[PDB]
């Protein structure tokens, strides 16, 4: 897919 | 205890990078939830309780219901806020007018002060974690990233957050307080008024955290003074110059901006302002608000691994069972 914003995850470390 | 036994699975609602989200619905009492799914492979535990607790006390906070564990999953049943979040709502709108995204960040901005002021620290506010309810206000969930226990004047050292808004503290390893929350306020109020991250538009990570750290924020021409400002003072790169992280003035000066002028923030805290967008609540339980990369997966709870889930320690989950006493 491509969109304007795009879903980012969470990062931990 | 509550259990999966009690609950109705209508829906998968969501995905992210620790957990499911699905919509349920208790079956002894019609009433609709969402539910929060974390596999424990990937698990803390005392912190996001705690503060699924505290947020149930707050009209801008997402609330809990009651926490129940399976042998390799932790369930975390909240509020079902069916007008989807501000990712969703801005992929269609692709960028907002200044007085929305003045509602926005406003709601926001006292939730966030709701958290700093009782020693929390959200860490991972983006498009993603607000959500919008039936009538066109916010809610602030996922507290996956949330710190505890924050005194006047402590710190953390913990590197977490969404890569795009983590702030520059963060990637120079310094210690760091509650001023990651206004930086990530900051990079989503660019997003709203601009339409797209200020950092978007040693090579593809990295390359973001090198451009969060050594490039500049380019305001278009098309915003105004008041935002201008309000995104270059949220968006310095120095803690100690930044908009909301002055020691005991902190709130006062976001209230007192030229952008957050004009605003009336004790009719904003008791839900007296009108929402300037209402959203369209479309098809069963309101599940248009939702992207349908989710609403078509299958519902139902992935299958176990006894050889996986045969080493979890399960003496770490000792009392997660939970339901919140009204
Ligand atoms: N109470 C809720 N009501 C409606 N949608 C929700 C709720 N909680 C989470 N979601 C949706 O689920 C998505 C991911 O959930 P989240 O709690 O952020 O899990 P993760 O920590 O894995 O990202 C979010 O983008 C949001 O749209
Ligand atoms: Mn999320
Ligand atoms: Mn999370
Ligand atoms: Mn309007």
């Amino acid at each position: 897919r491509m969109r304007p914003f795009k879903r980012q995850g969470s990062v931990r470390r | 205890s509550l259990g999966l036994q009690d609950f109705d699975l209508l829906r998968v609602i969501g995905r992210g990078s620790y957990a499911k989200v699905l919509l349920v619905r208790l079956k002894k009492t019609d009433r609709i939830y969402a539910m929060k799914v974390v596999k424990k492979e990937l698990v803390w535990v005392q912190t996001e309780k705690h503060v699924f607790e505290q947020a149930s006390n707050h009209p801008f906070l997402v609330g809990l219901h009651s926490c129940f564990q399976t042998e390799s999953r932790l369930f975390f049943v909240i509020e079902y806020v069916n007008g989807g979040d501000l990712m969703f709502h801005m992929q269609r709108q692709r960028k907002l007018p200044e007085e929305h995204a003045r509602f926005y960040s406003a709601e926001i901005s006292l939730a966030l002060n709701y958290l700093h002021e009782r020693g929390i620290i959200y860490r991972d506010l983006k498009l993603d974690n607000v959500l919008l309810d039936s009538e066109g206000h916010i809610k602030l969930t996922d507290y996956g990233m949330c710190k505890e226990g924050l005194r006047p004047g402590d710190t953390t050292s913990t590197f977490c957050g969404t890569p795009n808004y983590i702030a520059p503290e963060i990637l120079r390893g310094e210690d760091y307080g509650f001023s990651v929350d206004w930086w990530a306020l900051g990079v989503l109020m660019f997003e709203m008024m601009a339409g797209r991250s200020p950092f978007d538009i040693q090579n593809t990570e990295d390359y973001l955290f090198q451009v969060i750290l050594e490039k500049q924020i380019r305001i278009p021409r098309s915003l105004s003074v008041k935002a201008a400002s309000v995104l270059k003072s949220f968006l310095n790169k120095d803690p100690k110059e930044r908009l909301g992280c002055h020691p005991q003035t902190g709130f006062a000066d976001i209230q007192g901006h030229p952008f957050f002028r004009n605003v009336d923030w004790d009719m904003m805290e008791q839900k007296q302002v009108v929402p300037p967008f209402k959203p369209n609540i479309s098809g069963e339980f309101g599940l248009d608000n939702f992207d349908s990369q989710f609403t078509n997966e299958p519902v139902q709870l992935t299958p176990d691994d006894d050889d996986i889930v045969r080493k979890i320690d399960q003496s770490e989950f000792e009392g997660f069972e939970y339901i919140n006493p009204l």
